[PDB]
RNA sequence: GUUCGCGAAGUAACCCUUCGUGGACAUUUGGUCAAUUUGAAACAAUACAGAGAUGAUCAGCAGUUCCCCUGCAUAAGGAUGAACCGUUUUACAAAGAGAUUUA
């Protein structure tokens, strides 16, 4: 829905939530389209959910046993750099990538103990814990961001953009200031006219 | 809400489109109420908007944590004795459904199947007589008066033989540790020196 | 200020008749529909059972300046609309009055912000100032084509018959109707006179007049109607060749009528604008001929 | 009475007969958010109505007739009112009495319940302006709606005073043949909003006719509103009869001063 | 008229503030009164040496 | 209705249909716009009016063919 | 519909059924919103041009604006984002000479 207010039909969202242009776009159409952290870093949260729930699908079909859905969510929680590429948008994600991939080696060595190397653990609830903490902190981040996303769809952005001073231009805003220094002290040593 | 092409649904593509913000927080409390692998199935409480937008899961998943110990030590051992003896374990493909097709209706296809057996240990009748009853429940004694207050699932309390076969369910995820000279310079005081 | 806000301005009428009104305020509703600018909705119902919403479509900025209410946007002395008001202080001031409004978005915001009043708002809103000119009103009352071959259409025309009981036709030839005369206004005169009225539902009589060429024709179903035209309308005009004519007489004017004993149809009046102001003036002198 | 109020409104369309909700196609991708085509090159957009308004068959007692309805149905207008008689707007022409019960409501939108706007829309379309009581139409489009037949001149006015005269009471009517448009004016402003909506995108063919199996492939005919009337022999009409309405007033607003003393 | 005035239950995911959006506007002056520019009189004389 | 690959097209004959003519028809009638806005230029460049008039003697010449059919 | 009374009929023997009649219980939803053309998104394509400080080739950073666009943004990018590159007469006097007037 939002892609298409904004007019971007050229871009077709999956149902596996990918997100890939339909044609060879112009740089107009490059430009206008280029989305930013808080579209994907939602649409990759709804990529994780998706590839979770899809599994109990599996499971429920009758597809799946239950040990490959224990297994088969164990290897998402624990493959999520590898399989939604949530890393892009975020990049402090990568402390709950590597916590998950730390807490597999505690979890595999003392599973495989007198066991081949093999597919099929799923003591998923370490790795379950980590993103649902992961989760926990980016409600705030995300209800501030996509809420400053729809209200600019819905207002437009404000024409009061004050530019705060930065290392670009501070060389330009010095002689700004420096131009009106002088140019108000001559004016007060003139007479007249 | 699914083809909303009418003029009726303009209202509610708005509805669709202020809800986005809200969105990580339904997948917070979705992901923190998913099934444990002894569980076929779970009615979770919802909460809903009137046109379809956000479908927040309106529980909490509290459990007893000498209980849920049990329960991850029973399916611990359950997925050793699989792995141990089965011929050939068949890792899923991920993801489960291609991006084409759309997310299947649960109620042409999910609601009219057998769900399958869950990760069940056998729970040996002599030595485990007092938890066989109640151990794979989704709430385990919700409905027990005595055993826990009702079923608003809080403060539990349990018998002496009850607490003692969940002490020898739980032994492949217990601390088996009982000395604090074990920790001498391995505490946290010694972590932040 | 957007904490310190003017109470709306509604009409009695547009609250009704009940005491006790609950409305509803919306802090930043809708946008106005002048200033296009947004302000608090406010939208009530006359009583608990009603089916209409009234919202107030203005915000008070642009109420104010008109002096009209935020809903039906009528003034709010005399409750009449903004253009009749203008007028009528325009022939007691004898200077033309008028609020004026801007087409463009950027002079749609900037007329609104502005604390003048606009128009007759600074003759209304004074009662003094408005009770005096409805006294000045009251004074006033105390005063209370030669080139065109028409040939071809002048034979089916009738023009040379008589208006007698003896005739049983459906068709009627009026002429001499003026560019003013609205057609509905015929219709009414007609089904008055044969007490037919609500013609509309059975379709008694369908009439066809031109407004260019002041003429027309009337048709009726059912022949038997046509005696009741005739023996309704006692007053007729005999030119002094002979040749009887019916007057119908809506107020101030007099419509000559002759039996046409065919259906006219469109375009026997003319098929060309320009072709049918020469049939009025074709006709002005056969008037003036019926007459003197 | 014996044509509207003696019988009930009768269903104009199936809910299943409905068009689609989707326009026809002009463009590569369908849009969501505005329903309309987006990669597309142009397209004239405009269709023949399927359906249209048999003002003595369809017209009957509605749900609003019992509840106190102010407002018109519009799809009865259009024909494609698929509630028929519980439909909680009104289903029939408009009479005096009908726009006596909207004569307040008037003001600032139409009988359709619909509401006005501070100006006109640029090509003359749409719902209305409240700054003027504009009671003519502008009937154009006459060759597209007439499916391209000759028809003459007179012919085509004809036609317009026979569909026109079916939607109220009508003022006059002025068929330009050079201009090849059309110009009716109502005796109220609520039968022009009528008669707006009933016959816009309709056709003239009158099934007696060769094309009548051709009707749905033209154009359609545009019924827009009309601008001020340019001839001083019918300006001169306009301050005449704004003069009678100010003395009309003047009798009624010193009788208020009377009340007020 | 005494009108009780209510507020309406906003729906939490449709854009509270429908009319609220980011435009610009010309603001008008209310110029009544003349503000006097209250100088003193004119030590004038300068010759060239500005 | 696109038709920007067909020619004009000089040839008059291959499209019977006159309906799809009347399309064939503006498709010149715009050109006409164009290069007659492009014949008065504060220049008023001999060479380009002179080309612009060619133009307008083998458009008058089409206009004196589809009269012809006619 | 339920419940508390009251009255009558039948079965009864003061209980049940039946229908007459008082109470009590419960009491005002919803819409700023109607279903394809006529109250309003926008791209794309076609044609015509075609990237600031220049002698040529290359980085930019600002400012003014009743232009904004991407973006979470007070970051940054949009050709240094664009527009800017035109049109330009009275706060006016003081001195010194020849032609044409006036009465
Ligand atoms: O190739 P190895 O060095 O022997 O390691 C593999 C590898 O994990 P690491 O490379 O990170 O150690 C596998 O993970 P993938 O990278 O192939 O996905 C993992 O199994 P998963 O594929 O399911 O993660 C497997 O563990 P195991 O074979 O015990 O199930 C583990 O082997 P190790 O047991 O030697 O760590
Ligand atoms: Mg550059
Ligand atoms: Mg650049
Ligand atoms: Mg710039
Ligand atoms: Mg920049
Ligand atoms: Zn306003
Ligand atoms: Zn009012
Ligand atoms: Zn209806």
């Amino acid at each position: 829905l939002l892609i298409h207010r904004k007019g971007l039909t050229y871009l077709h969202l999956d149902y596996n939530f990918n997100l890939k242009p339909t044609k060879t776009l112009t740089t107009k159409e490059r430009k206008k389209s280029r989305l930013g952290n808080s579209f994907h870093l939602m649409r990759e949260l709804l990529k994780m959910m998706k590839l979770i729930v899809d599994t109990h699908v599996q499971f429920r079909l009758g597809n799946v046993d239950a040990f490959q859905l224990a297994d088969g969510i164990h290897y998402i929680l624990n493959h999520i750099g590898q399989l939604t590429g949530i890393y892009r948008y975020k990049y402090k994600v990568m402390h709950q990538i590597r916590a998950c991939k730390d807490l597999k080696h505690i979890i595999y060595y003392k599973f495989n103990k007198n066991l081949g190397k093999g597919p099929g653990c799923g003591f998923w609830q370490p790795a379950w814990r980590v993103w649902l903490n992961f989760l926990r902190g980016t409600i705030p981040l995300l209800e501030r961001y996509i809420g400053n996303l729809i209200t600019r769809q819905f207002e437009g952005r404000s024409n009061e953009i004050v530019k705060t001073t930065t290392k670009q231009r501070l060389d330009a805003y010095y002689d700004l200031e420096l131009r009106n220094s002088v140019m108000d002290d001559i004016l007060e040593m003139m007479p007249e006219s | 809400h699914s083809d909303m092409a009418s003029k009726m649904y303009n209202t509610d593509k708005k509805a669709f489109l202020g809800a986005l913000k809200y969105l990580p927080h339904a997948i917070l409390k979705l992901l923190e109420n998913m099934p444990h692998p002894w569980e076929q199935a779970k009615e979770v409480k919802v909460l809903y908007h009137t046109s379809g937008a956000i479908t927040f899961v309106n529980e909490t998943p509290r459990v007893i944590e000498p209980v849920y110990t049990a329960q991850w030590s029973a399916t611990w051992i359950a997925m050793r004795r699989e792995k141990r003896d089965r011929t050939h374990f068949k890792r899923m493909r991920f993801p489960p459904f291609d991006d084409d097709e759309p997310p299947l209706s649960y109620e042409q296809h999910i609601e009219n199947i057998e769900p399958l057996d869950p990760i069940n240990l056998p729970l040996d009748s002599q030595d485990d007589e007092y938890v066989k009853d109640w151990l794979y429940d989704s709430r385990p004694l919700e409905e027990d008066s005595k055993k826990v207050n009702g079923t608003s699932y809080k403060k539990w309390s349990f018998d002496l033989p009850e607490m003692s076969n969940l002490y020898r369910l739980s032994t492949p995820l217990r601390d088996e540790v009982t000395d604090k000279n074990y920790y001498y310079l391995f505490d946290k005081k010694s972590f932040f020196n | 200020d957007e904490i310190n806000e003017p109470p709306p301005n509604i009409c009695e009428q547009c609250l009704g008749d009940e005491a006790n009104i609950r409305m509803t305020k919306i802090p930043q509703g809708s946008e106005c529909k002048i200033c296009t600018l947004p302000f608090t909705l406010y939208h009530f119902k006359t009583s608990k059972r009603s089916n209409n919403i009234i919202k107030t479509l203005i915000c008070v900025r642009c109420a104010t300046q008109r002096n009209i209410c935020q809903c039906c946007m009528l003034d709010s002395r005399w409750h009449i609309p903004i253009q009749l008001r203008d007028h009528l202080i325009s022939l007691v001031n004898e200077e033309n009055v008028m609020t004026e409004e801007a087409k463009n978005d950027m002079m749609k915001r900037f007329l609104s912000l502005k604390n003048v009043k606009l128009g007759g708002a600074q003759i209304t809103s004074d009662p003094s100032e408005a009770d005096n000119i409805v006294d000045k009103l009251k004074n006033i009352l105390l005063r209370a084509y030669a080139s065109v071959d028409i040939s071809h259409i002048l034979k089916k025309l009738p023009l040379n018959e008589s208006f007698l009981k003896n005739p049983s036709t459906k068709s009627f030839f009026l002429y001499n109707i003026d560019a003013s005369i609205p057609e509905w206004k015929i219709t009414d005169t007609v089904s008055q006179l044969l007490g037919i009225k609500k013609w509309k539902d059975g379709n008694s009589l369908s009439l066809i007049v031109n407004h260019k060429a002041k003429c027309g024709g009337l048709r009726f179903q059912s022949s038997e109607l046509g005696e009741r035209f005739v023996s309704k309308i006692s007053e007729t005009l005999v030119t002094p060749k002979g040749l009887k004519r019916g007057v119908l007489l809506i107020d101030r004017f007099r419509i000559f009528i002759i039996p046409w004993s065919s259906g006219f149809s469109a375009a026997s009046f003319g098929t060309n604008t320009a072709e049918n102001i020469k049939l009025s003036l074709s006709l002005n002198k056969l008037i003036q001929l019926e007459l003197g | 009475m014996t044509s509207w109020r003696d019988k009930s409104a009768k269903v104009q369309v199936k809910e299943s007969e409905l068009p689609s909700s989707i326009p026809a196609q002009t463009g590569l991708t369908f849009n969501i958010w505005y329903n309309k085509w987006s990669q597309g090159f142009a397209g004239n957009t405009r269709f023949v109505s399927p359906f249209a308004l048999q003002p003595q068959l369809h017209s009957g007692k509605t749900r609003g007739d019992n509840d106190g309805q102010l407002f018109f149905c519009l799809f009865f207008a259009k024909g494609m009112c698929c509630l028929g008689p519980k439909c909680e707007y009104l289903h029939h022409i408009p009479d005096e009495e009908d726009i006596g019960k909207l004569a307040l409501r008037t003001e600032v939108l139409d009988c359709f319940g619909r509401e006005k706007f501070a100006d006109y829309r640029e090509d003359m379309g749409g719902i209305g302006s409240f700054r003027k009581k504009n009671k003519t139409l502008y009937v154009g489009g006459i060759d597209g709606a007439l499916n391209s037949k000759h028809l003459k001149p007179a012919q085509i006015e004809s036609r317009i005073r026979f569909v026109f005269s079916r939607l109220g009471d009508i003022d006059r009517i002025r068929y330009v043949e050079s201009k090849n448009c059309g110009f009716v004016k109502f005796k109220y402003q609520a039968n022009a909003e009528f008669a707006k909506e009933a016959m816009s995108n309709q056709t003239l063919l009158l099934p007696s006719d060769k094309e009548w199996d051709d009707r749905r492939e033209g154009t359609g005919l545009l019924v827009k509103w009309a601008n001020e009337d340019p001839d001083p022999a019918a300006q001169k009409r306009l301050q005449e009869e704004l003069k009678l309405e100010s003395l009309n007033m003047m009798v009624h607003l010193i009788n208020n001063n009377t009340n007020s003393a | 008229h005494h009108i009780e005035v209510v507020s309406k239950q906003m729906d939490p995911l449709l854009p509270r503030f429908v009319g609220k959006k980011a435009r610009k506007v010309v603001a008008p002056t209310e110029n009544d009164e003349v503000v006097p520019v209250l100088h003193m009189d004119g030590g004038e004389a300068d010759p060239n040496e500005w | 209705k696109d038709y920007s690959r067909y020619q004009r097209p000089r040839n008059v004959s291959k499209v019977k249909s006159i309906k799809e003519a009347n399309e064939w028809k503006r498709q010149v009638s715009k050109e006409i716009k164009q290069k007659s806005t492009r014949i008065y230029d504060p220049s008023l460049n001999e060479m380009q009016i002179a080309e612009l008039n060619d133009e307008l003697n083998n458009l008058f010449k089409e206009w004196k063919r589809w009269q012809w059919h006619i």
